Formats: C-alpha cells, structure tokens, sequence
C-alpha cells in the first residue's frame, strides 16, 4: 500500500501518494523487470517533466534486474531526445538493460551508490522454427548485440572490442570498479 | 548647441529665457577668467559646460580623473564584492556609454533588478558603487512604502496634509541629486502601484511630481533589489540529489513583476552562489573590518592562513551566503577580546595572534599587553 | 574625530554644522572646570564624552562602574533565570562587544529570536536584562499587530488622519530610548508584513519614518520571542520512541519567518525544558517574591527546605514549563494566609511556619501571630 | 481492511491512513520479505521525510524474515547517505539483511524489544549452467560475503574473524544476548 504524503503550498494542501510526490520533484522510480507497460510509465513521466521544466534535471533511480531489450530503448531514446539532462543512480542492482540506461545518462550526472552492484551481459532469446527462421531471428540478436556494444562503447568511451569480449559472458562489477569502467562519473556519497 | 543642449538637460524653463541664460553666464565665465580675456570669443564645447553646470549632469568630454575612475572601477568592486562579476559589468557598461556620449535619449542610464539567494551581494555592490563613483546613494526600503497611501507620499503628497513641506520623497531625492544611485530594496514587498511610477520612469525618464516640479532620471542610475523565490534557493529536494531550484525561482520573479515591467528593465540579474575559494576572500574582508576596529583602540590583530580556512569550513553555507560568516568572525574572534578588551590585558597595544591548534582543531589566543 | 563620530552617530544634521557643534560645546565643558580651567587643551576624549550626550549613546572608555555591572551582568542574570545560560552568554557578550567597539557598523547591538516552550523564561530574561543595564525596556505586543492596518502605525499614522501626531509607535519610542531593549513578544502572531519592516532594522539598523526621519537601533538590543511549533512540542510522538520536538519548532520557523528575515538574525536560540534540579531554584524564586509581598504588610515567612521539595513534585511539568509552580505556591500557601491576613491571625506581624509532616504528606501552618 | 484516522489542525480535519499517519511521525515499518518493490517504499519515505525535517531522527519498525540481499542495500546505503540517524527498531523476528538493517542504525539508537529475536547467516543463492558462469556467480557471492562481514564489523564493532565463523551457520540471538554482540545498544522495556 503506497502512503499517502501532505504537501503544502501557499494555495493549499494537496494530499498526494509517495511516488507522485516525488515524480513532483523530478524522481523516476525504474523499479522490477523491465516491460513495455512500465516502461511507457518511465516514458511518459520524462515528457511530463521535459515540458514543465526542459533545463532542470531529471534523475533516474534505478533497481532493475534487468528484462526486455526492446522496452528498455524507448526508454533510452526519450532520454537522448528530450532537451532535460536524464541523471541516473543505480540503487541496489542494475542489470542487462538496466546499466545500459545507467550509462546512457547524462555526461557528469551518473552515479552509484558505495554498496551497489552492477552486471552486465549479451541479450538472451531464442526461437524454435524451420531452419531459415531461425537464421534471420538469429542474425537479429547479433545484430542489437553489435548496436548495444556500440552505445555502450560510445558512453563509457571504452574500445568496443573491449566490450564485446567482456559482455559475451556475464560480469559482476562493483560500484568503484564501475567508475574505472566508465558506466559511471563517481559514486554518490554526497552532493 | 545652446538652445538643443539646454531643452535636452534644463527642464524647468521655456525655451526662450533658457537659451539666453545659457548665452549671459558663458560671456560671464569668460570675463571671469585670470587671463586678459584671451578665449574672447566664445567657442563650442565651453557651453556644455555652462548647462552641465546649471543641470548638476556630468559634462562632456571627461577628465583624465574621470576617465581613470572608470577605467579602475573594474577591480575596485571586485576588491570589496567577490564573485557576481556579470552583475558588476552590467553597472559599469551603462555607466562607462552615458558618459561616453552613447545613451537612451530619454530614459536613465541603466535599470536592473538584483535577484538572488541570501547573503549575496546585491545590495553592498550598488552601496560600494556609489562610493568608488563619489555619488550620493539614495536608498529607498521598499518595506515602508507596502501600503498604497504611503507609495503616494514618493510620488508627492496627499491632498489632505496642509504641511507646508510638500513633494515627493522621491522628486525631491531626485532634483537635490540627479546624479546618484538610486536603491529600492525588497521591491517586492513595495505595492505594485510602485510598478505604475517606475514604469514611466525606465520609459520617460521623468516624474512630475504633485506640485509640478519636473525631475530627470537621465543620470541617476536604477538598481532594485529582491528576494523574489528566494525561498526556492534554499529549499532542498525530495532526493539523493539536490537540484538547482534556480530557474523555478525565476518563474515566481516573472508571477511578480509583469512582463512589460521586465522588459524595460535593461538588465535582470541572477546572482550566483558564494563559492569556497570565494568565502576565502570574503573572510579577510571581515578581518580586515575587524582590524580597523581595533585599530581605534590602539590594538593589532595578526590571523594565521590556516585559522581563516578553518573559519570558512565551519561557517560555509552555500544556502545562506555569507552572513553566518560574520557569526563565525563574532563567536571566536570578536567575543575572545571582548572580554580582554574591557577587562584584561588587550587594554591597548594589542599584538594579538590567533592561531589553530591541529591536535584539537581549535584556535589558540595569545594576548599581550604591551 | 569629530567630524567622524558625529556624522558616524550624529545622522540628523549635515557635517559643517554637525562638526562644529561638538567643537564648539566641548570649548564650553573646558572651561567649566570645577576650581579654574583645569585642563585648557581639549583632546579627542572630550569629543567622545561631547558626542555621546548627543547622540544619547554609551560613551567609549568605559569607567569600571560600567565594567563591575557588564562583568556581573551573567550572574546576576543567573540569580533570576535558571537553565538558560546559553540565551544569557548570547546577551551579554553581544552587549560587551558593541561597548567594546567589535559592534557591528550599521546593524544593531543583538538581534535574537528566542523560540522555546512555555514557561521557559523567554520574556523573564529580556524584562530583567533590562533591570540589570538601568535602561528603558521596549514592550510591543505583537499579537495586536495582526492586520496590513495595524502595521501602518508602527512606521506611521492611519491614512487620512489630520492631527500633528504623524509619529509612529515603533519609531518614536526608539528616538526617545535609543539605549534601550527592544521586545516583540509572540512575533510570529503578528502579520507577515511586521517581518518586512524588521529587515532594514537588522541589515542596516535604520527605520524611516512615514514623515521622512531616520530611527537609529545601533544601540537598542532586539529581541523576539516565538511560541513556533508549541503545540508540536505538547504533543507526543506516534511511536514507542517519544521525539524531542525542539527540531519541529525550528522548521516552522522557516516557514513562518522568510529566509531574509532568518539570515539577518543573529542567533536563534532554542529554550530548553527545566529540569527537576532547576525548578528548586525557581521555588525559592516565588517564595523570595512572596516574601515581599508579606513583608509590607509586616509578617515574615519560613519555609522548610522538605516543604519546598514537596511543592516542587506538585507542580512539576516539563511541557507546562514553572507557570504551574505559581498556582500550587498560590493555592497552598497564599490561600491560607490570606484568610488569616483578612480574618485574623496575621493583621499584626507574626512569624509563621510551614512544615511538612511525612504522616499526612501535607503542609502544616502555625501562625504565631504578634 | 486498514483504517483510517483523523488528525486534527487548526486548517481541518485531514483523513489519513494508518500507516500514513505514522510516516508523518516518522514512522516506517519495514514488514515481509524484502524486495525491490517494497525497498523503494521504504527509500522513497526516508528521502520525504529528509526534506520535511533532515535534523530529526527517523525510526525503522524491522519485522521481516529477510530477502533479497541487494535490494537491502538500497535502503542501506540510503540510511547512512542522508543526515538524519534511522534509528531501528526489532519487533517479532530479524533475519538476513533484516538484521544487517537493525544494526545499520546510528549509535545510541538502535533497539531492540526483550522478546524481539534476531537471525544471522551467510548469504543463500544458487545458478546452474555452464562452469565458467558458475565460477563468475561464484565469485560475486563470496565478494558479497566480505562486504557483509566487513559492514556488520564496523557497526557492531566485533572483528571479521568473529562475525565469519558466526555467520557460517544460522545464530539466533535474543534481545540480551544481542546486546552484548553489538547489534543494539540497548532494550526499550525502561528505557
Ligand atoms: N559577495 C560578497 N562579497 C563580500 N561580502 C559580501 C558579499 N555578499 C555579502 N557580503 C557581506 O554580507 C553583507 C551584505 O549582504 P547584502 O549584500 O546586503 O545582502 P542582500 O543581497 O541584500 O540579501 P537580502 O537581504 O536577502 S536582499 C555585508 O556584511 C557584506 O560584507
Ligand atoms: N527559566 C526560568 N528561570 C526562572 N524562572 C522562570 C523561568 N521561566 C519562567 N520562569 C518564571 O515564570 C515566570 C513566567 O515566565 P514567562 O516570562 O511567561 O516565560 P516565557 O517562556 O516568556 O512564556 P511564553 O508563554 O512562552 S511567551 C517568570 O517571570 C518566572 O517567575
Ligand atoms: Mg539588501
Ligand atoms: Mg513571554
């Protein structure tokens, strides 16, 4: 049951639940298995927050074990595309498509919490089928495998063979290691 | 030149008379000269002086001690006012074109509204540019004029009073010094029938006042201060992160003063947050206060580097500018040789010498008596 | 130092005559010595003494009369409030360092807001600072100023009032005590446009009258007491924890109080509740009190120290601060003798006793009238 | 069905759920298995409660059997980021990442009832497939053994080797007997 939080403002006192509050003051919460239903909520809240203010920031907590590629790129496109600077902080766990949005933030405005952990790994799919199907819905997977390597490579400003390597198989990075990495700037001590 | 100089800068006669007074005093000044009337005729650019004179208005072609003053008047403010430069070229440009000769036609040098966070200063740069500029400040706190009757004592005077000293406070501030810096504190607080007077000013550039004097704004300049989302400033968010609540702070500056009000308005200045290497400075700015204090009782004061950083980490708060500073300058300077000056061995000479002990990270006094 | 400690102190004349003023008096305290011209060269203490009968302000090198009271002045302050040193420390030192001459330039001697719970001596240590330095105390009671109207009168008269009086209450008062303790009790009662007119007061420590004059309150201590958060601290926390509450009062304070009005304050002092120790000490308070009251009428009281402690128990209530040790001293011990004084018993001067015996647990009075 | 309250003010009467009313009394009840869910409630209530007041301390009623490790240290890392101390509190029973929160209490302030039961051990997970994965998942659950063991040193004060051996296998401890570990300073029956 999410509580309910009073806010007060020289007009009055409006009663408002605890994530409203909060996407009040610019906080997206990413939060289970990423999907297309509560991905459109993610996306939805940045458009409502690029219009009522496209120079502040935007901050993007993240706890995600990760979920559908496909989900999580409307995601990242509206970050890239909106004007508001998408800062992002990964709080107990970011995943496959849960660290791809973390590095995707802004430049100087991704963190990390001292005791969080951070994986990172190639998509999973599969397809059963004549062969000929299973070529092209294969060829598809190495194809958003090379497109992801190549944005990733582009945030952490990492080779991209560097990255194909190491995402081939999964790894567990700490939130100091990421830093070293390049998924994030430093970690979020304090402001 | 006489009669488009004088109708230009003498507004309280005809045009007739005017330009004869303006052509009877040049004859006079001439005569009047130590030489055997060697300037006999009376060329151009010697009447300028003659209607700068009779208008109290700067006259052209600036003198070397003029012209020295405003050149240097680009790091005198920033030795007493850190930080803020944006704000300090916006006053010394409009100063540095009217007296240059390139300037509104009829409205005043400049117009700026002075917004920001707390202990920033907007209020001791328009004080100190009215001393580096050897001009009268004229300040007006806003807070007393809240009340429509009493914005109508700036403009003039009730009809109702039978005083004999009528007038406006702001007319006559005005014509007793046309050129000076004109200061309206915390306008927000004023009425906005305020707006309605200043409004004609930043766009005529005069105020006739009840009784119908005529007084010119042409070279007084215009600085308003404010605390318009002030509140924003210091308000933290809902967050690891605090965000900038700047640019909402200016959205209750525009809820307030009416765009029209803005625009005339030839600068709306946004002062930033006092920095750490800043505070620095802002520290020997009160040491050095606190010196000349002493100084009066005969008393020195020596400070070790390390004793003034450690006063600025322990008073730093970018929320609350600079004044708890002065708090901290109070609490362990101040008070320490209070209690020595009036009762202890700090009764005059002084050599004082303040310094931090490391081990408990607390400053160590040593007082002489001399 | 006369032309700079008159235009310094001296703000309603123009210097040439401002100056010459304290030249031309200090001439005639000179030469009335008390035998024959005793010192005939005038020196820079003479003007000081000049311009601080003047000005109406505590002159500088102050005599040890002065230094005995200032040094004294905590513990005496001590004797009547218990349990705030902290509020008395903030006084006091603020006070020696404007006599000093650390004072601030402009700004006045202390501004403090003194929010606390109730009961805790808030308006007692403000009333008897006063006693202490021989100066006029300055009681506005703000819960009054509640209305726009209202507020008028204190920088000003009600519009369209044709009587001489155009003075203020606030303004006024000041020009006749300069040297004087400024009270607002219950500020936050007061409208919000009060807060405003206080922000010049601090900053710059100048008030301008509706008229045009120019109040000083470099001299005059400004204090404020606050009941902000009072029903936060009566009430219990929802928890098995019970929270102090002193914190809460703080955070309505920010939203009462703009952060301008905060900032320009010097400290915010936070009363604390009186402990069981404390409250001893403010029994013998009352009954000292309750003393006088009987020794005009001629009858002395002895009180057991067991009979003290057991009124102590009575009446102890932390939220409810020592307002209710006054109705338990009221209902035990100036009922009774008041039946008597009227009706017999203790018309004359008679030594009475009170005692209590541990069987019943309750006070024992012998009259012992003669 | 929860009820409801009323709070009385001068404004109005405001309706408020139960569990509403508390948060305004800084009040958050840390009940059932932890998860990501459940954890942002429970963050999201401590960075309101931040603003409304960042000088009081904030109280946590901990009443869960334990959960998701990473998910914890969302509400771990949040506890020690913001200034207010998160006093603790152990109704009913304390487990794994339960008890690492009771612990992660500012000094002074965390409690304990005299019935309260608190339950330690050594993180559980499982994954099957390749032996190279095997290996990688691992590794990140002994990194993550370490970094329990050294947290739950610095708050209860006790040396790795101690709190290691102990955690080996499950240690239930009572309300006295934590105390003396250095889970809690003290018990709320007197205070
Ligand atoms: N940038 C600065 N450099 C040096 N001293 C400063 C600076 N800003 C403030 N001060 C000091 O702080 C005081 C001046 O504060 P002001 O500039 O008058 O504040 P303000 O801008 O009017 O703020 P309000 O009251 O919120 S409108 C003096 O004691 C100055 O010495
Ligand atoms: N700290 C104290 N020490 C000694 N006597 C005290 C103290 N506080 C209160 N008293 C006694 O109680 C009387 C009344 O206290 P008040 O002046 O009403 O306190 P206050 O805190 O100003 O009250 P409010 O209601 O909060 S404005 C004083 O005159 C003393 O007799
Ligand atoms: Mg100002
Ligand atoms: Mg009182």
């Amino acid at each position: 049951l999410v509580p309910m939080v009073i806010e007060q403002t020289s007009r009055g006192e409006r009663s408002f639940d605890i994530y409203s509050r909060l996407l009040k003051e610019r906080v997206i919460f990413l939060t289970g298995q990423v999907e297309d239903h509560m991905a459109n909520l993610i996306v939805a809240q940045m458009l409502f927050l690029e219009a009522e203010n496209p120079e502040k920031d935007i901050y993007l907590y993240i706890n995600s074990p990760g979920g559908v590629i496909t989900a999580g790129m409307s995601i990242y496109d509206t970050m890239q595309f909106i004007k508001p600077d998408v800062s992002t902080i990964c709080m107990g766990q970011a995943a496959s498509m849960g660290a791809f949005l973390l590095t995707a933030g802004a430049k100087g405005k991704r963190f990390c919490l001292p005791n969080s952990r951070v994986m990172i790994h190639q998509p999973l799919g599969g397809y059963q089928g004549q062969a000929t199907d299973i070529e092209i819905h294969a060829r598809e997977i190495l194809k958003v495998k090379g497109r992801m390597n190549e944005l990733m490579a582009l945030h952490t400003g990492q080779s991209l063979e560097q990255i194909e390597r190491d995402t081939e198989r999964d790894r567990f990075l700490s939130a100091p290691e990421a830093v070293e990495y390049g998924l994030v700037d430093s970690i979020l001590t304090h402001r | 030149a006489a009669v488009e100089l004088a109708v230009k800068y003498i507004n309280d006669r005809h045009l007739p008379d005017k330009a004869i007074d303006v052509i009877d005093e040049a004859g006079a000044r001439a005569r009047l000269m130590p030489v055997s009337k060697r300037k006999k005729t009376v060329n151009v650019a010697d009447i300028e002086s003659v209607v700068a004179r009779i208008a109290r208005i700067p006259e052209k072609s600036v003198s070397q001690s003029d012209r020295d003053t405003l050149k240097n008047l680009g790091d005198r403010l920033k030795m007493l006012v850190f930080g803020q430069d944006k704000a300090i070229e916006a006053l010394t440009e409009a100063i540095k074109m009217a007296r240059a000769g390139l300037g509104h036609e009829h409205k005043p040098v400049g117009s700026f509204l002075f917004a920001g966070p707390t202990g920033v200063g907007k209020t001791e740069v328009t004080v100190q540019l009215s001393k580096a500029l050897g001009i009268e400040l004229l300040r007006f706190d806003m807070s007393e004029y809240m009340e429509r009757h009493t914005v109508s004592r700036l403009i003039g005077a009730p009809p109702g009073y039978v005083g004999f000293d009528q007038g406006g406070l702001l007319t006559d501030a005005v014509i007793k010094h046309p050129h000076a810096v004109l200061l309206l504190d915390e306008i927000e607080k004023a009425h906005p029938d305020v707006f309605n007077i200043l409004l004609q000013v930043m766009d005529n550039g005069t105020l006739t006042d009840n009784n119908g004097r005529k007084a010119d704004f042409r070279n007084v300049v215009l600085v308003m201060t404010t605390n318009a989302g002030v509140r924003e400033t210091e308000r933290k968010s809902i967050g690891l992160i605090h965000q900038d609540n700047s640019t909402d702070a200016m959205e209750e500056i525009k809820k307030i003063f009416t765009p029209e009000f803005r625009n005339r308005l030839d600068n709306i200045i946004w002062f930033d947050h006092l920095s750490t290497d800043v505070i620095h400075q802002v520290v020997d700015k009160f040491i050095v206060e606190l010196q000349v204090q002493l100084d009066q009782k005969g008393v020195s004061l020596e400070v070790s580097q390390e004793a003034r950083n450690w006063l600025a980490e322990k008073g730093y708060d970018r929320a609350m500018g600079a004044r708890p500073m002065a708090r901290v300058i109070q609490d362990n300077l101040k008070k320490p040789l209070a209690n020595e000056l009036l009762f202890g061995s700090l009764v005059d000479g002084g050599q004082v010498t303040v310094a931090l002990d490391k081990e408990k990270n607390e400053l160590t006094y040593g007082f002489q008596s001399a």
